[PDB]
């Protein structure tokens, strides 16, 4: 109901701010009398430095944090310092037969996206008879992630291929 | 030098000075005495009285409060000014101010309220003071009880712009080009800095356009050289 | 000569009041301050003080403030008391309520003494 203030602090458009100081703070400081109400001493140079200069996508180190003893990556020649960030070499090493280790690029660590690179299935795969069924149902498996994430999931999923093709 | 004012004998503007032999109290009756009548020069007299005159208005009041504090742990404690001539000028500035309100309704503030005449009551306290420092004599009674009394419009804490120092003194000093090392009145500050906020060389700290109409003496006076500050200086909010 | 509830009734209208009256001062004395200071002369009259307004509207409600605290105050050493003993006063002697009272008391002091002098013994 009492709009009065309301509308003239509204209508109190001009730059000129000193008419508020000279109308409130008598009264303020005639009923509240802090000779200093905040005491405390702020003098701050805030920022001095920031960056390690040596971090890939923090995101990526979660999943290679999160990963079991028995997956491993590492980083071949790598054109991955900032935007692709990875092309790995992930041995399933296992309790179960070993196989050869893909490269698995993925996209910004954001993960619009997922990771599969397929890139050694050419000699790999078809050379061996069990490897060639490898592929086979893994690529059908992989057709239906939706929306597979770069470490964990893709490496799950080919680990699990790799030990259901198996039979 | 403000007045345009109408034909005069000789320097109207002298006469202000010239006030000088008067009486003590009751600035309505010296008024009379030197002169009432060119004293208007512009109708538009709500440009500085509000604004700018509040300084003195509020400069005198610290001046007569800081007379009965003399054992506070300080000298003058925050100011002296025990000379006489800037009491004059004091005074003559109370004058020609009580001479203003009088023209216009837009005079200094009663600070609060409820002065019964505070121009009068303060104009009597800088008389009294002032009679006893004109020309080598003692000073101050009854002044010391006077200043005593309080009204129910007394403020405190003014401006009084200062100027950090460089304290380097005799050993060495390591600073960067950056991240600071820690060891005026015309509005020119709100609550939280919202406009250009030119400082200057020591205390300034004065805005660029000052969003005035015809005030634009004192902006041409200080956009030049300053008090040793002239190297005005631009920080950002 | 009133009960706190008659108070807190008959002050809380004036409270209000007082609270749309600072407002309205307020609001006249910020948009006087204003047209003197920002635009041209317009507010020529006498405004008031905004502050013998507030410090009213302050006084107010600490009165309410302190009438309530009281009635609360009162209330509660009046409920705490009345389910620990019965009522006799123009069912019980004054006398013997007074040597109960007093062995309540006594008995509660050493209750606090005796827990209190085990304690610092422990350590």
């Amino acid at each position: 109901q009492p709009l009065l203030d309301a509308v003239l602090a509204n209508i109190r458009s001009p730059v000129f701010n000193h008419s508020l100081y000279r109308t409130f703070v008598p009264a303020m400081m005639a009923i509240h009398g802090p000779p200093i109400v905040s005491p405390v001493v702020c003098s701050r140079k805030r920022r001095f430095e920031e960056d390690e200069r040596q971090s890939i996508p923090n995101v990526l180190q979660g999943e290679v944090a999160r990963l079991d003893p028995k997956f491993l990556v590492n980083l071949d020649p790598s054109h991955c310092s900032n935007n692709g960030t990875v092309h790995l070499i992930c041995k399933l090493d296992d309790k179960d037969l070993p196989s050869v280790p893909p490269l698995e690029l993925s996209v910004p660590a954001d993960y619009p996206a997922q990771s599969p690179m397929w890139i050694d299935r050419q000699w790999q795969y078809d050379a061996n008879p069990f490897l060639q069924s490898v592929h086979r149902c893994m690529t059908s498996r992989l057709l239906q992630l939706p929306d597979k994430h770069s470490v964990t999931a893709l490496l799950n999923t080919w680990a699990q291929s790799i030990h259901q093709a198996c039979l | 030098p403000h007045f345009l004012n109408t034909p005069d004998k000789s320097p109207g503007d002298r006469l202000a000075e010239i006030c000088a032999k008067i009486t003590d109290v009751d600035i309505d009756k010296v008024m009379i005495n030197l002169k009432t009548e060119e004293f208007v020069l512009d109708m538009n007299t709500l440009q500085a009285l509000q604004q700018l005159l509040q300084w003195v208005g509020d400069f005198v009041l610290y001046l007569l409060v800081s007379l009965p504090n003399q054992g506070s742990p300080l000298r003058p404690g925050h100011s002296f000014l025990r000379d006489g001539t800037s009491l004059g000028m004091l005074r003559e500035l109370m004058v020609v101010i009580r001479i203003w309100g009088l023209l216009k309704p837009s005079c200094l503030p009663v600070y609060t309220a409820t002065s019964d005449d505070s121009m009068s009551l303060l104009f009597r306290l800088l008389t009294k003071l002032w009679i006893c420092c004109r020309d080598e004599g003692a000073a101050s009674p009854a002044s010391d009880g006077l200043v005593s009394r309080l009204q129910p419009k007394q403020p405190l804490r003014l401006r009084f712009g200062r100027a950090p120092t460089l304290p380097s003194s005799t050993s060495t000093l390591q600073l960067d080009g950056l991240t600071r090392a820690p060891g005026l009145h015309l509005g020119a500050y709100p609550t939280e800095e919202c406009k250009a906020c030119t400082r200057c060389g020591c205390v300034t700290m004065l805005k660029s356009p000052n969003k005035t109409t015809a005030v634009t003496q004192w902006e041409q006076r200080w956009i030049k050289n300053c008090l040793c500050g002239g190297l005005w200086r631009r920080v950002p909010l | 000569d009133f009960d706190p509830v008659q108070r807190y009734k008959m002050l809380i209208p004036q409270l209000k009041e007082s609270l749309q009256t600072l407002m309205k001062v307020a609001a006249q004395n910020l948009i006087q301050n204003t047209n003197i200071d920002n635009g041209q002369k317009s507010s020529d009259a006498p405004l008031q003080r905004f502050d013998k307004c507030l410090e009213e509207f302050y006084a107010l409600c600490d009165q309410l403030e302190l009438c309530l605290r009281l009635a609360h105050e009162c209330l509660s050493q009046s409920c705490d008391s009345a389910k620990h003993s019965p009522t006799l006063v123009p069912s019980l002697p004054y006398p013997q309520y007074l040597a109960v009272i007093k062995a309540q008391i006594t008995c509660a002091k050493d209750i606090h003494t005796a827990l209190l002098d085990c304690a610092n013994k422990v350590t």
